[PDB]
RNA sequence: GAUAAGGGAAGUCGGCAAAAUAGAUCCGUAACUUCGGGAUAAGGAUUGGCUCUAAGGAUCGGUAACGAUCAACUUAGAACUGGUACGGACAAGGGGAAUCUGACUGUCUAAUUAAAACAUAGCAUUG
RNA sequence: GGGUAAACGGCGGGAGUAACUAUGACUCUCUUAAGGUAGCCAAAUGCCUCGUCAUCUAAUUAGUGACGCGCAUGAAUGGAU
RNA sequence: AGGAUAGUGGCCUACCAUGGUUUCAACGGGUAACGGGGAAUAAGGGUUCGAUUCCGGAGAGGGAGCCUGAGAAACGGCUACCACAUCCAAGGAAGGCAGCAGGCGCGCAAAUUACCCAAUCCCGACACGGGGAGGUAGUGACAAUAAAUAACGAUACAGGUUGUAAUUGGAAUGAGUACAAUGUAAAUACCUUAACGAGGAACAAUUGGAGGGCAAGUCUGGUGCCAGCAGCCGCGGUAAUUCCAGCUCCAAAAGCGUAUAUUAAAGUUGUUGCAGUUAAAAAGCUCGUAGUUGAACCUUGGGCUUGGCUGGCCGGUCCUGGACCCAGCCGAGCCUUUCCUUCUGGCCAGGACUUUUACUUUGAAAAAAUUAGAGUGUUCAAAGCAGGCCUUUGCUCGAAUAUAUUAGCAUGGAAUAAUAGAAUAGGACGUUAUGGUUCUAUUUUGUUGGUUUCUAGGACCAUCGUAAUGAUUAAUAGGGACGGUCGGGGGUAUCAGUAUUCAGUUGUCAGAGGUGAAAUUCUUGGAUUUACUGAAGACUAACUACUGCGAAAGCAUUUACCAAGGACGUUUUCAUUAAUCAAGAACGAAAGUUAGGGGAUCGAAGAUGAUCAGAUACCGUCGUAGUCUUAACCAUAAACUAUGCCGACUAGGGAUCGGUUGUUGUUCUUUUAUUGACGCAAUCGGCACCUUACGAGAAAUCAAAGUCUUUGGGUUCUGGGGGGAGUAUGGUCGCAAGGCUGAAACUUAAAGGAAUUGACGGAAG
RNA sequence: GAAGCUGGUCAAACUUGGUCAUUUAGAGGAAGUAAAAGUCGUAACAAGGUUUCCGUAGGUGAACCUGCGGAAGGAUCAU
RNA sequence: AACAUGUUCUU
């Protein structure tokens, strides 16, 4: 594991066996959906919406209680981000690294890490284009990337 | 990365067998793995085996009875014509009187003697003796 | 495992890899470079005729101590100058300057034989008659 | 100031003097190199006259991709034609292979020496 | 008494020695402030000298490439390109 | 669009467009390259060869152009040039053997200027003519088949019923010469045969060997490390089983040896099937495109009816025969929510539609010759495709069969591996749903030609209605977020520390320094030493470890800031996004290069004192570059774990670093919590270690270097005896130094690895 | 209807120049290999008498020496 | 502190 490192960590979430909501869950699918929409409109990524639901609303999984994953529900209400969240975060990290690099030209380790980050950006964008999530001519560019995360 | 679940399954079986174990865990499971195990079990080379559901690829526990000398895959799954089964049997099996080359044919996964009875051929999949 | 590709669609890699590595095989490389045709004294033949240019005695290698009786020869077909060796005690006296000898290799395929430094060919005939007959007097040298 | 059969530097200290080349279009262009050059390297072809053909615009007027009117000299091609001529006068590089030497552009012995001499940027030293 | 050569400048002789001969990697000895290094050459610097070898020619005191105990080459009195 | 062609076509022309091929290797270069059927070797997989008996192509000295003709760009046709070359009375004329035979040349390398149309077939006006095509002879140890060089008896011998060492005889025979016929176009030869044709049956067998590999001598002379032999190891220096010779023996024998090439041996080219820690060989390190390769998942079970052929029970036996039971195999059909196209005529035959592939089955067809193989006393056999029969005026079985299949064609199957589908629904069905807009077609009231709504059949739009309306897990793959951390990971400022050198201020006085011992050197102009104070550059001691971090190179004073990171935790998120990677990129110790700055210390070069036979060395004293920094270069190390990366599995043990989770006879806040440290347990990750040796290995050793002849998880790179040589040359990068790429001639029998016993050591005990 | 004439078309061949490939002469220079008993030293193998070796940079009759960084394949698996 | 060297070829 670790595409761009030699680490072999296995830490992960272990999803529970039962696919149904627990008996102590009482909120309805509509309540959870409108809660998701409320948090999304408030400015939260699907990962962070899932975190809030788990941490304060007894929602172990959106799928088990609502029948759908957070991004699918989010797309069905015209609230899916124009760039997928993981690609956006990779781009944002590249932008920050490149600002640091233009401010610190002798940081060779940061130059190496920038190469790694941008390689992941390119591989992920290739995947998103090949499944029609991104436009066919979509193409990450260092000069213009400060305008997406802007 | 994992490139052949059947290879891992049969390797784990061999490593348990040579150490004198009577049981072995397999992960992941697959339909091909189950069919290969069923062919092995039919000829008496393994005991029963039990599939463990985990809402994932599955796991299998296999019972071993000490009669297995070696099982293994052939990788690639070479295309085998009917007249080329004999060379694979000569190459892979200890003797002419026992052992099996396991094939995947359009008629299903079978040993080479069943393939010779039904006059069918496919790809080579593994062996057992 | 094993460091060679095993895929069912990997035939081109295996074929080209074998083709590259046979160049390390001396016999195959000599054959496909055409060294016998372009650089061998005989041009790739089994035998060749020549003219004797002189006589030479070559000191044998250690641990032996002798004087091997050899002639300097220029071949008819290409004018190359080669050193040949005459077998059989009493046959340097059967060869003279400006005689036409027929040569052959020593059987070691272009290598030197025995204790004889830097000599690759053996005289077979002189003036149209074989050394074996002249040694055994079955025939006499025509002059 | 011109021309000269055949030869073509045999003349001479020495090709001195003269000759030869020359415009433009198209083609093609080596070693070496400080990569900028060398280069018009070298070496080839074309060029007249006439009769045509095509391309390249401006201003008005509502699929105007159109009409009307106007207007400049460039470029490319074809037919024909002559004592095979034609950058027809004029104007207008000879070229190549090397050695010595100074890097280069620049400067001086007005009135016998223009150079390899002086200068130069670069480099170093001194107060 | 000390320093300083991109200050002026300077930068060695005599003998012997290898299993054909020749040559001398090697040795002995005298001697300087230091004994001419890297390079380069019969060069605009070599007397002997039209040096010797090669090339160029029918024929070359010319040219060019080599060689170098160099009368008297040689490192910012700058060396070699 | 034309022209030309027998005709398509950039085949050519005019105008127009800017296209066509390529790392899945184009284009270019080499070929000691005509292709194929085939050949040699062959456990299997392979390797090598194919000018040449058949098929296809091409050429007639080189090039080109044509005539004639159905057909030629013909050469035993023409025309021209080039090159060769014949004659000539000098004006001219005539040529093409890579047809047959023959000459010259070339070379290691290959045959007669013979006879004939009798067979094979071909041509012509042709029953008849012609055929160096073809057939027959000559030369012919290319290869292949069969196969003489002898045999049988007796004497005394020899010996334990014959197997016996010699010389005594009777015979037999074809090698060859030759009456005759045959054979044949005529011959020759074979086959058949009068007269001939063997005791040393002289009608006389050879080629290589006798140390080992490898079968067969330590016999006699000669030589004396010479001459010679010897594939390799070796023999030979005065007792040579190896040379030179004589005797004996061995092997194969009408054949045996040598040279070169190739095949097996070679698992020493490795797909099957090699090796890469140390023998040759893991790229310094990551990123990355092509290539190769990539988790799991969707009709599984159950029942009924039934065909065949397998064994025995009937057994029914003449090896073999029928209904019944038993089981076994290859099959079909129905039913289970049910795949398996769909209509017409009415289990076939004409319509309307079909998601694409790989793979496997079967078949059509695939020249003879060759291969494998059935039949045949060519007297055998190699071969050939014949031959056999009461002996005829005839009769007769034959001229088998498989092998071929990469590609194409047809066909059964639906495992394996792909591909498509309904997500802003632009989705599926409505058979005889409903409405609207278009088309076409049979059919008239038969007299011609008509109207255009019903109507038959496509195609669309709208409405409505059926429906279980439609989205697989989330991989102890991967990516992303989130939380508290942890690091001598990186960068920029900043801040310590002593020490070193030097400078100032003092103080005393005779040496100091340096070494194995000294000398060079510094010193009464005060050295060294002592105290106080200052200035510069480096460096970061102790703490400091079988400890941490980073891709590797590397990284160690404080503080602040900047951006990254692993691991852990997580009932967060995306859903295959991945692994390894030619090309191509980033970084890369030290030294080295360029330009500024700094230059304490050590210190290549250099200077100098010793030592020494000499030391331009080690040791001492100085000291330039360098050492440091900022901008650029350079790209290499024993850049090492001499050990590619990803993934799974296989055995015991105690420690340790990071995270998290449960738990004290402990010390401490504070008397106690949510203090902290320590102690006890679990767990994931990491740097390691100890034992074992199931296993691996040549061993040393190895928890991987195991799961490898019981040989296949994915993938990249590298090696193929030692040298020449990482050299030469071409290319390329670099300011240079050099880096990268990278041969060949030639040479050579070992070089090398790991271990053992000894010996030796200016090694230890 | 012959010779001949015009213009085309295919185009041998010759000259010049260019380029590609393959052989090959050459003063002199610099290597490699081979060859019983020539010279000079003694670098390596033992702590080989300065442990050896790698990269880089200078120096030197020759092996080689020295500086900086690295390795153990060390003469230390250890206080 | 110093300590360099050992013709060729075997049996
Ligand atoms: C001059 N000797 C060469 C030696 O250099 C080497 O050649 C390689 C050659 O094998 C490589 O190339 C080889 O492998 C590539 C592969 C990448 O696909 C193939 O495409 C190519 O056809 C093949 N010849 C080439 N890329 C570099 C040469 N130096 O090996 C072959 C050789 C003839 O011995
Ligand atoms: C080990 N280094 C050696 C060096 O010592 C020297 O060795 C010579 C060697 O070449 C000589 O030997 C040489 O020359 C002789 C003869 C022609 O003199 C030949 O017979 C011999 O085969 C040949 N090797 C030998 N006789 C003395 C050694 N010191 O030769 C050069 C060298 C290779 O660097």
């Amino acid at each position: 594991g670790r595409m761009h490192s030699s680490g072999k960590g296995i830490s992960s979430s272990a999803l529970p066996y039962s696919r149904n909501a627990p008996s102590w869950f009482k909120l309805s699918s509509d309540d959870v959906v409108e809660q998701i929409i409320k948090y999304a409109r408030k400015g939260l990524t699907p990962s962070q919406i899932g975190v809030i639901l788990r941490d304060a609303h007894g929602v172990s999984q959106a799928k088990v209680v609502t029948g759908n994953k957070i991004l699918r529900i989010l797309k069905s209400n015209g609230l899916a981000p124009e760039i997928p969240e993981d690609l956006y975060y990779l781009i944002k990290k590249a932008v920050s690294v490149r600002k640091h690099l233009e401010k610190n030209r002798k940081d060779k380790d940061s130059k190496f890490r920038l190469i790694l980050i941008e390689s992941r950006i390119h591989r992920l964008a290739r995947y998103y284009r090949t499944v029609a999530v991104l436009p066919p001519n979509w193409k990450y560019e260092s000069a213009t990337a400060s305008a997406l995360v802007a | 990365t994992r490139t052949s679940v059947l290879a891992d399954a049969l390797n784990a079986i061999n490593n348990a067998e040579k150490t004198g174990k009577r049981q072995v865990l397999i992960r992941p499971s697959s339909k091909v793995i189950i069919k290969f195990l069923t062919v092995m079990q039919k000829h008496g080379y393994i005991g029963e085996f039990e599939y463990i559901d985990d809402h994932r690829s599955g796991k299998i526990v296999v019972q071993l009875n000490g009669r297995l000398n070696k099982c293994g895959v052939i990788q690639p799954r070479f295309n085998v014509k009917i007249n080329d089964i004999e060379r694979w049997t000569d190459n892979l099996l200890p003797a002419r009187q026992f052992g099996y080359v396991i094939l995947t044919t359009s008629a299903g996964i079978m040993d080479h003697e069943e393939a010779r009875r039904k006059h069918v051929s496919g790809k080579i999949l593994g062996f057992v003796y | 495992g094993k460091g060679k590709p095993r895929g069912l669609n990997s035939a081109r890699k295996l074929r080209v890899h074998r083709r590259n590595n046979r160049w390390a095989d001396q016999a195959y490389k000599a054959r496909l470079l055409g060294t016998a045709f372009k650089s061998s004294p005989f041009g790739g033949s089994s035998h060749a005729k020549g003219i004797v240019l002189e006589k030479i005695g070559i000191e044998s290698k250690q641990p032996n101590s002798a004087i091997r009786k050899c002639v300097r020869v220029q071949l008819i077909k290409n004018g190359k100058k080669v050193t040949a060796f005459v077998p059989n005690d009493g046959c340097l006296n059967f060869v003279d300057e400006n005689d036409e000898v027929l040569l052959a290799g020593f059987g070691r395929r272009g290598k030197a034989k025995g204790d004889i430094p830097g000599v690759r060919f053996k005289v077979v005939k002189v003036s149209g008659v074989s050394l074996l007959a002249l040694w055994k007097e079955k025939k006499e040298k025509p002059r």
